[PDB]
């Protein structure tokens, strides 16, 4: 028996932006969000509108709304979020 | 002739002198025909050779695609472009130097822009400085190849500036803003010089992205860039006690 | 003569009379003074040096010989001072010797020389070659010595270093650092040492690190320290990031129960010099896999768009040896933690069993086993303690430490001379990209230039960072040839073409 007591760890973060994807849920923009993967056919499957900020970053409306419920900055550039499309 | 030049493409080294002499005969035999002296050469050989090289490099590009990533595909395509540039010089007439290689380009790079333009994102935004140079010298030959790479670089520079000039400390915001935009400008001017040959298209993309990122309006606020850049000069030209010798401020 | 031309003339002729009196005693006999300037400088006679400076300042070609003689004297004095240095304390002694020479000569210039821009520039030009002593067929040891000096004084030590003493030492250190002329090498070496100091907690105070980075930024600008400040910020933020992670796990639907502890140090990728190049396809143990998964979920939810490259050679956990009648708790890297948790399965273990469980490379596994047997935590059944095809390793229950908490890892030091070679290689690579940028910019702006002017402008432009070499410039030219960004003129090979 060897009980670990601490795991002081080091990890390198790098930007993982891939083309035509939603950064919050790591899912495609046109496809539904990871919150709407459940009850896939219950709704109209159109309320997952593509929200574009003034910084030209495309997320899902549910994803960016859940992000803005806690943090008011865009995930991919740490700048304040401003809707300009839908 | 087409079969033996294809054998030269397949790795073997045939008799260069014999092939070049036979190909040169088709244009030397018409030297006394001053009206269209190369029409026989461009009718008997150059058009069949162009068709053969197009139908060969189409299959070659399709074969390269099935077993190579886009990072390796562009270096292989550049290798075959260089090999065709060399082998069309020791075999063909000078007038056919450019027609053949334009068939080599618009079969491996122009036919697969949808393959090479879908990778301009993962290559530029990861600063793949070798793959970026390969894809630049690959898409430069094609007419409508660059205006997507330029846009992807402009998006990358815009986001890099936005990340750099954000959440700056309010104590030294005027200096931090200017120095952050300056380091982004320096990094993406040396990338454009070393990797993308310093084109005015890519530097115009850099200028557009930096103009978009310096002049970023906060939500329901005014652009603080002029105020910050005036405070930079005010704090820099004042008689500060942190050194600032004159030839450094200049 | 000044007095008797003041009292016996017109004020318009004050300057002509003294000009004629000078250029009859101190410009006609210029050789008589230039033959003794060397003596009075290399012997440092105060009154004679002051008088000769006063005499030769007014004459046109009076100072340059004296300036050159003082520069040669400072060059020889600095070379004599930084010649026979004890290797035990060489990084400190070299910088202190250059500081002593600089202070003595700047006081000599500022007191008996009516301190001049030309003479102090001569002191700077002499000390630049004093510090950059390229030994025959050797690389410049100055940037490594300076980086090691900063590392030695900024690290936690029991020698005794008050904060004020460190602050003034680093304030005076910049007067040596500004002479270094190899700032790429110093930047890479300081980043390499600062990474270890920040990660392993060796820094005495992060205020000192912020102050040193500020000093280097003042000395060179916000592109020398553009990545050192990111390295410092990513460690000043990690406390708040770990607080956010603890809030995340304590604000979940169920009980998360990581189980042990967690002190993650998430770092930037482009800022830090660290890399996953020495990868071994390490298999994270079961007792850490849950915590890795939970932090991956947290970081994918709270910092979107970022991927983590978990560095395992820098992870340093703590393990309790309660199996072997616990004498202490070992501060052990996760590489050796994996093989110790494989030892947890059974008393005996084989090399192939370790390769199957931890999935590490042969070299990393060998290094971990060697580090464990050096501490004698485990023992080898075979007489040959080195690894073999099977090499059945056993558990040494006899070994017991003399402390209640003993650290078995040593990664804070030994400096890995292979990493020094890699650092110099990365320096050369960055130099090559800088030279390529300069060459492409010049050959696009001008489109026609020869070898001599191009080399001179490259040396003039790139001198602020490093000293360029003709071989490196030719290598960059060949690289641009390979990338079809440059050619040479058909009329003359001296000129160059462009695409
Ligand atoms: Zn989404
Ligand atoms: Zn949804
Ligand atoms: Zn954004």
């Amino acid at each position: 028996r060897f009980e670990v007591k601490k795991w002081n760890a080091v990890a390198l973060w790098a930007w993982d932006i891939v083309v035509d994807n939603c950064a919050i849920c790591r899912n495609h923009i046109m496809d539904l969000c990871i919150e709407c993967q459940a009850n896939q056919a219950s709704a109209t499957s159109e309320e997952c509108t593509v929200a574009w900020g003034v910084c030209n970053h495309a997320f899902h409306f549910h994803c960016i709304s859940r992000w803005l419920k806690t943090r008011q900055v865009c995930p991919l550039d740490n700048r304040e979020w401003e809707f300009q499309k839908y | 002739l087409l079969r033996e030049i294809k054998n030269d493409r397949g790795g073997e080294d045939p008799n260069q002198k014999v092939i070049h002499g036979v190909i040169n005969s088709f244009v030397h035999v018409e030297q006394y025909k001053k009206k269209f002296p190369l029409k026989f050469y461009q009718e008997i050989f150059e058009s069949p050779f162009l068709t053969e090289t197009g139908e060969y490099y189409k299959q070659e590009a399709s074969n390269l695609l099935q077993e190579s990533n886009c990072s390796q595909y562009m270096e292989k395509v550049l290798g075959r472009l260089k090999d065709e540039e060399i082998r069309c010089r020791k075999y063909l007439h000078p007038s056919s130097y450019t027609k053949v290689i334009h068939e080599c380009q618009q079969r491996m790079v122009a036919d697969h822009l949808q393959f090479l333009h879908a990778e301009c994102h993962n290559i530029i935004r990861q600063e793949k400085k070798n793959d970026m140079a390969n894809m630049y010298v690959l898409l430069r030959a094609v007419s409508t190849g660059l205006p997507h790479m330029i846009q992807e670089l402009q998006n990358h520079i815009h986001d890099e500036g936005l990340r750099a000039t954000s959440n700056l400390t309010q104590e030294n915001m005027p200096t931090l803003f200017v120095e952050s935009v300056l380091e982004v400008h320096g990094k993406f001017v040396q990338l454009i010089n070393t990797v993308l040959n310093g084109d005015q298209h890519f530097m115009s993309a850099l200028d557009k992205a930096l103009t978009s990122v310096v002049n970023y309006r906060e939500p329901k606020s005014v652009c603080k860039a002029p105020e910050l850049l005036a405070k930079y000069c005010d704090n820099l030209l004042k008689k500060s006690a942190k050194g600032m010798t004159e030839n450094e401020v200049e | 003569e000044e007095i008797r031309c003041r009292k016996y003339l017109h004020p318009s002729s004050y300057t002509k009379v003294i000009h004629e009196c000078q250029q009859r005693m101190v410009a006609d006999h210029l050789q008589f003074l230039h033959a003794e300037c060397h003596n009075i400088i290399r012997q440092e006679k105060k009154n004679d040096m002051a008088n000769m400076y006063v005499l030769l300042r007014a004459v046109s070609t009076g100072l340059p010989h004296m300036i050159q003689e003082l520069q040669n004297h400072i060059h020889d004095e600095g070379l004599r001072a930084t010649s026979n240095l004890t290797q035990e304390n060489m990084p400190t002694l070299f910088v202190e010797s250059v500081l002593e020479v600089h202070g003595k000569f700047v006081q000599l210039i500022n007191t008996v020389l009516n301190g001049d821009q030309h003479f102090m520039s001569a002191l700077d030009k002499a000390l630049t070659s004093v510090v950059n002593y390229r030994e025959p067929k050797s690389v410049c040891k100055a940037p490594e010595l300076l980086a090691k000096y900063c590392d030695n004084l900024l690290k936690k030590s029991a020698k005794g270093m008050t904060e004020n003493e460190v602050e003034d030492r680093l304030t005076s250190f910049i007067t040596v650092f500004k002479y270094i002329d190899d700032k790429d090498v110093f930047q890479k070496f300081y980043a390499r040492m600062l990474a270890k100091r920040l990660i392993h907690g060796l820094s005495m105070s992060m205020d000192s690190e912020e102050a040193m980075i500020n000093k280097l930024k003042q000395a060179c600008g916000y592109e020398f320290t553009s990545k050192l400040h990111r390295m410092y910020t990513d460690m000043s933020v990690s406390a708040d990031l770990n607080n956010k992670f603890n809030n995340f796990i304590k604000n979940q639907d169920t009980v998360i129960d990581l189980g042990i502890s967690f002190q993650i140090y998430v770092l930037q990728a482009g800022a830090w010099p660290l890399t996953q190049a020495p990868s071994s396809t390490f298999a994270i143990p079961q007792e850490l896999e849950k915590s890795v998964q939970m932090f991956e979920l947290f970081y994918s939810q709270h910092f979107s768009g970022r991927k983590l490259t978990w560095l395992h050679y820098l992870c340093t956990g703590e393990v309790k040896m309660n199996y072997l009648g616990k004498p202490y708790v070992a501060m052990v890297t996760t590489y050796q933690m994996a093989v110790l948790l494989a030892f947890n399965n059974s008393e005996t273990v084989s090399y192939k069993e370790l390769q199957d469980s931890t999935q590490m490379n042969e070299k990393e596994l060998t290094k971990t086993i060697k580090s464990l047997l050096d501490v004698k935590m485990i023992n080898h059944d075979s007489e040959k303690e080195d690894i073999d095809a099977e090499s059945s390793f056993s558990l040494n229950m006899n070994f017991s430490s003399k402390r209640t908490k003993f650290k078995i890892t040593t990664s804070m030091q030994k400096d890995t001379p292979q990493e020094m070679e890699q650092t110099r290689s990365a320096v050369d690579e960055d130099r090559k990209m800088y030279l390529q940028a300069a060459i492409v910019r010049i050959m696009k702006a001008r489109k026609v230039l020869r070898h001599n002017a191009l080399i001179q402008e490259v040396i003039s432009q790139s001198r602020a960072r490093f000293n360029p070499s003709i071989s490196m410039i030719k290598k960059c030219i060949e690289v641009l040839i390979d990338k079809q960004y440059i050619e040479r003129s058909q009329a003359s090979a001296d000129e160059y073409s462009y695409v």
